[PDB]
């Protein structure tokens, strides 16, 4: 909810600084993705709805246990807001920022060998709005500037004309670009009055649209309950 | 597998019997044309030795 | 052979006549491949082409 | 045995998933209710003598005043409502407006965006699958009406399967002569010109008899859940100008004679609901691009 | 054109800064607006009033 | 000979003979007048993002105040005017609506039962009969244009009668390749592609030359008076909702795909003239069911 | 090679040439407008008890006061707008209406004669040409569905040619079976169900392969700048009326069976632009003769 | 028979598709009148024997000041203003301006960025075919006036079918003797010297006499809608300059010896109005870069 709430570049770089890789992995064992699933939405239909799971809903998903796991947990986190479950990753990496784990060495990650148009894929980029397509390319670049693969990120989105023309306007290691960025990429944010208490088709949509109408109750009464097990650590 | 039944069927988007048969020809055609080429060049008994007429199909 | 001709048909009869079509154009193309050695022509190769340097994307 | 179905129903192209949340849908609501103005406005100062009236209307949906020497184009409402049109399509379209874009056009006037608050009648007949023994010919033409032309060149009379599908509401089947038609399992009745069918009841076997071609002609009437702004005079409009200015010309889809083929051939893909959800946003949309349009040539 | 220092007019507003288009707010969202501090940091244009 | 007929034109069913006086023709009229303006509130209160208005439409109609948990279906109008239209379409369907509920519910809004003030245009193509000698085959299709297919295996030129009925009054005939054409007794013209015709002129004699069939496309026009408030529109989309829900599934009726169709046959049927004249209140009774149960939908 | 071509496009008759001015199109666009005015009064007459919304639209329009025992024509403007439709057909209907006469009656009310602002969809198919080989039998039937029935009875696969015009924007080909269509010396695609093509690209040529017949229907979309008050709703009723009140009813015409017709047959023709001009006033002239007579029954 | 086409018609290339929306529109608007003011400023400075007019223009112009011992090449403006045109021109050029940059110099000026207002009218005559028979020989010559040079060798008088396309507007034939043209289906006037002819109406056949040559010279008027801004002189000698400086020269392009053969060439290929729209936007970027080169040599 947090990171949803998040609607520049500079705000959302600031929150995965201080954010641990902790809060982007799931401890729920949840569902395997790519399912074809009959779900009920009684306010629009009688019969069962049908819909496909994916990685980038709300809801938290097994993982696997290779790198391309984690790196998929940490987009689906900023794009989605849940983390997936990948089991006993190690002390010292959760203890690290999201951040430093996708622009650091000193992690001890490697993600030379990623490729991005499979990791879009299993994504369902397809599905992503633009908000949501806008902050995964943001990870990508991050990613690309840690390994030296520059020329590749520039490649695969001319592959890519759609992505390429929401492309993010910064270039890491350059402070004066993530200064005068202009991006909007706020998933949730206070509701325009008009929103209702309705439910949503799609998976994706629904889920969203929690986040959305809780967004108001979370930003009241997150400061007290937080500093109520902040003090006294 | 649906697809290649489909070629082979009567329906299918190629004639098949049309471009076969043009092949077949095409290629005397070009039988006559080497034939009567290697007659000028060396003797009909030479072009005997290297383009036998017996062997057609 | 046996799977083009039994996805679509529902009667054996129905599948004997696919096998027997498909073999038929089978055996006619053979006839056309010996024709091509005997034209005193070359005959071209299947070719694939590569970028000299590829790259990843 | 062959086989034969609706040319409109076969390979219905994905649609896209995006712009239909809650407040998307206001924006096409906004957006419908803002170009009805727009045509109302034109009228009014036509008739009036002055310009007052559509200066108005055309600030209020293009942000801008009128001027002489500018085009008018409707402004970035204009542009947002024809982006969501190619969106709504396909799934490979860039679906590029932003979210702050679009929750601020939706602020411009007060509606529910509501897409179930009414009904609509699709008059397109699906015949799904007609099977028909050997020595027959069975021809199948037309969307709206469907003519089944069928000649038995046999011995003895032959009997054809008609799927209607599980979707239509009712079908009428009228023949060129009298015929025989009955359920499976169910004894024939007397020949009789006029037969009104419930497609969820099985599949339909009619009696060709040997001699003169049997023609059908079929008539289907299907409900489909519709706001209350939905006009399909309007939408039909919108559907024959969107192909014509090529906001549907992308790579892998389908296109169909009508909105209405387009609906129900969405509807009869295997899970149909989903698309038919998205589709009566689009047909909305498009109706905001007839008024507009009509009002605002370009 | 006038030589101003700081000219606060423009010849018309721009339609994108820096690559992306510039929010726009209506008066009566941004008077209901508790998050305007966020929303300064970026910059945005006022309309739907004189 | 051989003889052909339209399909739609074929043994139309009784029409009822109940409330078809003044005081039901003000009802019908009170019941479409009120549903519009039931589906006029329920877009206002859309934009108003207020109940008030659909409220104080639905309490006209229906004489009660809508209460959650229980389902606006239109109060007594609602019952009153879905029976009266099953009355209209068969005579087999009872009549089961009081006449102490028909005057009460005409009293509810200021208007008149006229039925005759205007005319509207109907599309369907009569065609009685078609008449063909031995070795020619005729086939008729479609309704709102109707295509007639005709070959010709014998050794001369056919002769092929056409009846056209005496309510139409203008059909316009379009062949695929030029054809001749020509009354009773009259000498043959030259071979034209269109033919602008009157129905009462009479029979027609069409020569179908041997070898390609000819197919003849018609399109038919005829005036029946309507009421001022008909819109061809609802009364088409009411037509196939009352389909749907059941309400023409009586016995011994014949069922019809369009409400063009339903008042061309029983125009051409005996007596006629007092048939066309129920059809009349059936379309707009159908009229007001349309735009009422838009406004009050059901999953 | 045989031949195969539209009905309706065959033998354009001359438009007529008069009451093409600005103040006769100035007449054409009052008598729409005052014309809708009566139509909305009656409703509103009904509404309340009182005929005084009535009165007022009947004397404008006709400068007389409405009375009882009198058959209500409309006055002078139902005479002169009656005699313009007869002129707009043919060049052989006389102009009878004066100038003077024109321009009083077109001060009634300040409109614009701007007939161009706008635009509208005509869907008749305009199939110019269908050339077939020797041993195949090809048939075309309908305006606004159009069917072509192709049979091969030869050895081998013909090739026929497709001429759609080039007024036509888009073309929508549906075939009962799938078929292989391609332009002119162009290789053809995969058998497909459906085609959409732009007439302007060229002559088409579809593969016609031995045995049952293949039919394909066409539908069309040719768009055509109207005034902005136009109704294809009420302009087609009004053409059916004038039919029917034979006013057009003149020596060497012909006959139509809907304005869309007449007016696709005329774009078609040599001078198609100007004619399609003047078909367009005939347009709005029709729509107010179906709006005062539906008022004013006589 | 022998066909003959006229060389500047041939095989059309693709033109880019890049730099084509509003705000690119915009950007080439502000640099032609940002180029007519850098001119203007050049003149000036030479009568009044003081560099302060130039120096301003060229820093609005250029966004640096000027400086002695610099190139003075027009700095940023210069370059996008040059790698625009290279885009246009084929869509194998590579488009190199960021849409930031575009944006940031379109703001310099107010401009409508509008290309539709106004018309200008094109003097190339497109001769698609010439169909002869075999015995006569058609040779085709010249661009803006035609020259046709037919002779007869056969026993008989000889058919020559001309075809003008249907995009030009008026065709004017001279001959060197009188000769016979008609159009198809129509009777064979007496021998005239001259001929007006509309392309639209059909294929024209020319009757050629056994006895001489004959020659016959085409004229030809097209209207294409350009901006207000548009200048024929202007636009043309930028062509050159363009050809000269080799921002034209890519790897499968077609050649022009004027602007005129190169819009005319575009309009007659396939998606001829979509590809004359980018090279209207050309034009206007062309005109600005004849101003702003000769103002300064580079």
């Amino acid at each position: 909810m947090d990171v949803l709430s998040k609607g520049s570049l500079k705000e959302l770089l600031a929150h995965l600084e201080k954010t641990p890789l902790e809060e982007a992995i799931s401890y729920r064992i949840g569902t395997v993705p790519y399912q074809n699933v009959l779900i009920s939405r009684n306010e629009y239909y009688n019969q069962l709805y049908p819909d496909t799971t994916s990685l980038i809903d709300g809801v938290s998903r097994e993982g696997q246990r290779n790198v391309n796991g984690l790196i998929m947990s940490i987009i689906s986190y900023v794009v989605s807001g849940s983390g997936h479950y990948i089991p006993n990753i190690g002390f010292m990496l959760l203890r690290r920022s999201i951040l430093d784990i996708l622009t650091k060495h000193d992690t001890g990650l490697v993600t030379n060998n990623l490729n991005y148009g499979i990791i879009a894929r299993n994504l369902t980029v397809s599905k992503m709005n633009c908000e949501q397509r806008k902050r995964m390319l943001i990870c990508f670049k991050l990613l690309a500037y840690k390994d030296g693969n520059q020329n590749d990120y520039e490649i695969y989105l001319n592959q890519n004309i759609p992505l390429k023309q929401i492309a993010p306007n910064f270039i890491p290691g350059d402070m004066r670009t993530v200064i005068h960025n202009q991006d909007q990429l706020a998933i949730v944010g206070i509701p325009a009055y008009r929103l209702t208490q309705s439910t949503e088709l799609s998976i994706r949509d629904d889920n969203a649209k929690s986040y959305k109408l809780g967004y108001v109750d979370w930003y009241n009464s997150n400061s007290f309950l937080r500093e109520r097990s902040e003090f006294n650590l | 597998h649906k697809y290649h039944h489909l070629l082979t069927s009567q329906n299918s988007p190629i004639d098949w019997n049309y471009h076969d048969e043009e092949m077949h020809k095409w290629l005397d055609s070009r039988k006559t044309t080497n034939y009567d080429a290697m007659q000028k060049k060396d003797g009909t008994v030479i072009a005997d030795i290297h383009i036998p007429k017996v062997f057609n199909d | 052979v046996i799977k083009p001709a039994a996805v679509v048909a529902g009667t054996s009869t129905e599948l004997i006549g696919n096998l027997q079509a498909i073999y038929s154009r089978l055996r006619s193309h053979s006839d056309i491949g010996f024709k091509k050695a005997t034209v005193g022509d070359v005959i071209p190769n299947s070719y694939m082409i590569k970028p000299v340097n590829s790259t990843e994307y | 045995a062959n086989r034969a179905t609706s040319a409109f129903l076969d390979n219905p192209h994905p649609v896209g998933v995006n712009y239909v949340d809650e407040g998307s849908r206001q924006f096409v609501a906004v957006a419908e209710l803002l170009a009805s103005k727009l045509i109302d406005s034109s009228r009014e100062s036509d008739e009036s003598n002055s310009d007052v009236p559509f200066v108005q209307a055309y600030s209020k949906f293009a942000d801008d005043n009128p001027r002489h020497l500018r085009v008018k184009t409707g402004g970035k409402m204009a542009n947002a409502l024809t982006n969501v049109i190619r969106s709504y399509y396909s799934i490979n379209a860039p679906a590029i407006v932003p979210q702050v874009e679009i929750d601020r056009l939706a602020s411009k006037a007060t509606v529910s965006g509501d897409m179930y608050n009414s009904y609509a009648i699709f008059n397109s007949v699906p015949i799904v699958e007609v099977l028909s023994p050997a020595r027959t010919t069975v021809s199948i033409v037309g969307s709206d009406r469907a003519d089944v032309t069928m000649l038995n060149t046999g011995a003895g009379a032959a009997n054809i399967t008609f799927n209607f599908g599980q979707i239509a509401e009712t079908v009428i089947l009228k023949g060129s002569v009298p015929f025989q038609l009955a359920r499976l399992n169910q004894p024939m009745p007397a020949a009789r010109f006029t037969y009104k069918l419930r497609p969820l009841d099985g599949p339909f076997i009619v009696v060709l008899p040997v001699g003169n071609p049997l023609v059908i002609s079929a008539t289907a009437a299907t409900r489909i859940q519709v706001p209350l702004a939905f006009n399909k005079a309007l939408v039909e409009s919108g559907f024959q100008t969107a192909m014509n200015d090529g906001l549907f010309d992308i790579q892998n889809v389908n296109y169909y004679s009508s909105f209405d083929e387009f609906i129900i051939s969405q509807y009869h893909a295997q899970d149909g609901i989903n698309r038919v959800s998205t589709c009566v946003i689009l047909g909305l949309a498009l109706q905001a691009y007839d008024q507009m349009r009509r009002a605002l040539p370009v | 054109r006038f030589g101003f220092r700081d000219s606060p007019f423009c010849t018309s507003l721009p339609r994108t800064i820096m690559g992306n288009d510039v929010r726009r707010i209506s008066y009566n969202v941004f008077s209901m607006m508790e998050d305007i501090d966020d929303v300064i940091s970026e910059g945005f244009i006022l309309y739907d009033a004189y």
